[PDB]
């Protein structure tokens, strides 16, 4: 069976030992890499192999033979080639170099008439200097590590403690293989018999503590952990688990390989490496690491615990919970007077487009918060254009309404699209302005437009050729070939300018149902060419359309009613959000729907997760706001004796009850840790911490 | 990454995330609160998870030795005013419940030992309001339309909910984590198994340990065998996706 063995020393270094020795440098491919830098073959049918633990010389194999000749081979010149040999040959089977003498060898042999088993050689053909067991079979070695002379020794049928001062306790049991002395307990020994490992106890030496689990396959190689505090590395024959019993006994199971192991090895210096060698000599490394322990922080910070160390990842995208972080530290939504500046102070579309509309409902307001789908319920007296006529008031006073909520109209009745078209060639959007301006019938403004904009920082001149082109005939060439080729131009602004053109009047289709334009212009397009019949059925596909989607810009037509909680529970659902929504049904929604359950459940988490941040004078500010749009949602001082701007404040501690003013108390407290009445020993300030 | 100093059986913050109770492997639980050890306890410590701090700083331990110790705030070496020992087997994890239903602490050993403090300030004595018989989960809804839940998880994942009609609650799992809701109408559950998994209740290639759920129950931390934490969280179609891997060695 091949082996695998760490050097005491040389922790890059390592030997794995089969048919012929090969002394391997951790740098095949391990993991990391192994080059060979040497190999013997000069001692056939090796049966054991221990390291010299003495630093000089280093790689010195001492391979037992099967014949019993113990050669110190060297994978102090002296001690090459040695060749200790038994007074009669048989097997080697296990040898152990005592670690407080290192210059020892203890060697166990095979049965025999008269001949010692188990002989203690001396480094320095030779004779033993210490030849304990008689007429038996040492199966396993272990010197005790406490001890400097006492080997416990598996015999045929004992676990014999030989003492070397007088060449002996003994505990007949059948688990006498693979003696392993754990380092760090040493009053508890391990050994396996068949498919069973038995954990023992020096100081109870009469039947073993524990009797681990019994794998089916018998057990190859029992080895304790010499990093943990007690690891009991069990491997099994013919499996690619290495069952990791630990005796602190939770089990653990670690497969590093696909295919069967032959032996394994703990480094010594290595915190807790698992050199693995396949029958077909595939040296891989395997890790075992500690359990690791995570756990989120309000900062999202993954405190990652493997072992004994605080691994703190401190959020090594823009999740949520970071989000929310970085808004509520620039008072986002508190700004209140700006609202169309909200999301600019939040650092997104659907934000952008969602504070704007709640802007428009607070200028508008300084039946609007229960949205567009709402208002245009009552609209009567819709006309239809059956030809485009190239030049407002015409429109009812719901409609009006919707397009100042589409921002595409100023604050009053002036009906004119003007002065919106100028903020937007300010604002740089020229593809939007072309289409704005033509969907108020004007051609020529359109194409006075895309000609301004193509001048200035020159494919919009040709857009504005191409728009003064329309012709009305149904068979034109026109028509023929800009409905085909509208739907490969790159703005989706000038796509629906030409759908729209190019669609039959009636059913404009083709740009009521465009999702790369902003829903404001199709809702103030649809207020302006759509029948009261034909509005009311497409506004109720468009408010079910962000209902579900979760669509912030869907504000503007579901409202700040029980539709409006409906959307935004979409919206938190979808992403989670809560900031988003606490804010924006506060401003200004009605009593009724800010009572509903969700809305206030709302609030109650951001506050709480408010919390969790820290962020204490940020939810007051919160709390004074929500408080103000939301009206249903509501002795002497110690010091100077002097009975009852915040130096006035009185003082009053809950465990012993005395204080006083806090500029007198603060003072004493600054640098006193008691109560300053006599024979009080409360720690006011220290208690609450 | 960053290494501090501190085997760790668990480690759990607080709820402001300021304060870190950490059980050691040789039986004790200290408050590591720059973490620098405020406190030495030598517990009696499988899970140490702090309580709301509304309720004082209160730090449940679950020991190997059929009890459950609940190490209350006496100011330093706090002082145990309870101790929840009627558990008839060792308690595999002590997790309170949400602060809206009270002072209730689950230890789901298979009793689930849910022991209520009717006297905030004098919680020495533990009542088992309810017994119902790896992991246990406590789902973190507050909602008048949601009762509250209690997930226990054996070594897969069994939710009882406290009727209101009845007032009475009604690969192996080795950690179960609700995520926080913050007003969904659906609960997230993560469940430690030989895979990760991610179900959705609407009213490392190895042994996953345990995985914890952030402040807002978006981005997830799930821990196995493989000895690395990586980071999942959702993606653009609502669904889980891997967000990053974290070394626990720090590199
Ligand atoms: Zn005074
Ligand atoms: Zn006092
Ligand atoms: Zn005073
Ligand atoms: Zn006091």
């Amino acid at each position: 069976k091949p082996d695998i063995l760490w050097a005491p020393h040389h922790v890059d270094r390592f030997v794995v030992c089969d048919s012929e020795l090969s002394l391997y440098h951790v740098e095949l491919r391990l993991s990391s890499a192994a080059t060979l830098l040497s190999i013997n073959s000069d001692t056939p049918y090796m049966k054991c192999v221990a390291w010299y633990l003495n630093y000089d010389p280093e790689c010195l194999l001492a391979v037992g033979q099967a014949n019993g000749r113990v050669v110190l081979t060297s994978l102090f010149k002296d001690l090459i080639g040695k060749e200790f040999v038994p007074k009669h040959a048989r097997q080697c089977n296990t040898l152990a170099w005592n670690p407080l003498d290192s210059n020892w060898l203890a060697a166990g042999l095979d049965k025999h008439r008269a001949d010692f088993s188990v002989l203690i050689w001396d480094i320095c053909v030779t004779k033993p200097l210490y030849e304990l067991g008689q007429n038996d079979a040492c199966l396993s070695l272990c010197w005790l590590p406490r001890d400097q002379k006492l080997l416990l020794a598996g015999m045929h049928r004992n676990l014999a403690i030989f003492d070397l001062r007088n060449t002996k306790m003994f505990v007949n049991t059948k688990a006498v293989q693979g003696v392993t002395v754990d380092p760090y307990f040493h009053d508890r020994v391990a050994s396996f018999y068949e498919g069973q490992v038995a954990i023992w106890d020096l100081r109870k030496f009469e039947k073993p503590v524990l009797t681990l689990t019994e794998q089916p396959k018998p057990l190859t190689k029992v080895a304790w952990c010499p990093t943990r505090t007690g690891l009991l590395a069990t491997l099994t024959r013919d499996s690619n688990i290495i069952r990791l019993y630990d005796m602190q006994i939770i089990e653990r199971s670690v497969q590093p390989c696909d295919n069967y192991i032959a032996s394994f090895a703990w480094h010594p210096t290595s915190q807790n490496r698992m050199i693995v060698v396949t029958p077909n000599r595939t040296m891989s490394d395997f890790t075992v690491f500690e359990r690791i322990s995570l756990a989120w922080s309000p900062i999202t910070s993954l405190m990652w615990a493997c072992g004994r160390h605080l691994y703190e990842c401190t959020e090594e995208e823009k999740d949520i919970a970071t989000k929310m972080r970085l808004r509520a530290l620039s008072r986002y939504g508190l700004d209140t007077e700006q609202v169309w500046r909200n999301h600019i102070l939040a650092g997104d579309p659907q934000l952008k487009s969602l504070w704007y509309t709640l802007h428009f409902m607070k200028q508008y307001t300084e039946l609007v918060y229960a949205g567009i789908k709402s208002i245009v319920k009552s609209s009567l007296g819709m006309v239809e254009s059956s030809r485009h006529n190239w030049s407002i008031q015409n429109l009812n006073e719901e409609r009006i309404l919707a397009l100042q909520l589409c921002g595409w109209i100023k604050k009053g009745t002036d009906v004119d699209v003007g002065p919106f078209l100028n903020s937007l060639v300010q604002e740089g959007e020229w593809e939007r302005a072309a289409a704005v301006a033509l969907f108020n019938l004007d051609i020529r403004r359109a194409i006075q437009i895309l000609n301004e904009g193509a001048s200035s920082e020159l494919n919009l001149n040709v857009v504005a050729m191409a728009l003064s082109g329309y012709t009305d005939e149904k068979n034109s060439l026109w028509r023929e070939m800009c409905s085909t080729l509208r739907l490969q131009l790159n703005n989706p602004y000038l796509c629906v300018m030409f759908a729209f053109l190019t669609s039959e009047t009636g059913s404009y289709d083709g740009v009521l149902y465009e999702n790369k334009v902003a829903v404001r212009d199709r809702v103030a397009f649809a207020c302006k060419f759509l029948s009261d019949t034909q509005l009311n059925r497409y506004i109720e596909k468009l408010t079910n359309e962000m209902k579900e989607a979760g669509n912030l810009e869907g504000i503007l037509l579901t409202g700040l009613t029980k539709d409006g909680v409906d959307l935004m529970e979409s919206y938190v659902d979808r992403t989670g959000d809560v900031q988003t929504a606490s804010y924006c049904m506060l401003q200004g929604s009605p009593l009724d729907v800010l009572k509903d359950e969700r809305v206030q459940y709302w609030i109650e988490n951001y506050r709480n997760l408010l919390d969790a941040w820290r962020f204490w004078h940020k939810r007051a500010e919160f709390d004074i706001h929500r408080s103000k749009l939301d009206p249903s949602s509501k002795p002497r001082c110690a010091l100077c004796l002097i009975n009852m701007q915040f130096n006035n404040w009185f003082t009053w501690c809950h465990n012993c009850r005395h204080g006083g003013h806090a500029g007198h108390m603060l003072s004493w407290f600054r640098d006193h840790a008691e109560c300053p009445v006599s024979a009080c020993t409360c720690k006011c300030m220290q208690l609450d911490t | 990454a960053r290494s501090i100093a501190a085997l760790i059986h668990d480690v759990s913050f607080d709820f402001h995330g300021r304060r870190m109770a950490t059980c050691s492997s040789d039986q004790s639980v200290k408050v590591w609160d720059d973490w620098h050890c405020t406190a030495s306890w030598k517990t009696h410590v499988w899970r140490v998870t702090w309580a709301h701090p509304e309720f004082g700083q209160v730090l449940a331990s679950c020991s190997f030795d059929r009890t459950a110790a609940v190490w209350e705030e006496i100011v330093s070496h706090w002082v145990k005013r309870t101790t929840l020992v009627d558990s008839r087997t060792s308690v595999t994890d002590v997790k309170f419940a949400p602060k809206h239903m009270g002072l209730m602490l689950a230890t789901c050993s298979g009793i689930v030992r849910i022991y209520e403090a009717p006297d905030v300030m004098n919680l020495s004595q533990w009542s088992l309001q309810h017994e119902i018989s790896s992991c246990i989960s406590w789902n973190p809804s507050s909602s008048r339309a949601h009762s509250p839940m209690i997930a226990v998880g054996s070594d897969k994942v069994q939710i009882f909910e406290y009727n209101e009609n009845t007032r009475k609650y009604a690969d192996p799992v080795h950690d179960i984590a609700f995520a926080p809701n913050l007003g969904r109408s659906f609960h997230i559950l993560a469940i430690a198994t030989k895979d990760v998994r991610i179900f959705t209740l609407k009213p490392h290639n190895s042994q996953v340990w345990r995985v914890s759920w952030n402040i807002t129950g978006t981005v997830l931390a799930s821990s196995g065998d493989d000895g690395c934490v990586r980071l999942w969280k959702a993606n653009y179609m609502d669904n889980w996706k891997c967000t990053g891997i974290l070394k626990g060695n720090g590199s």
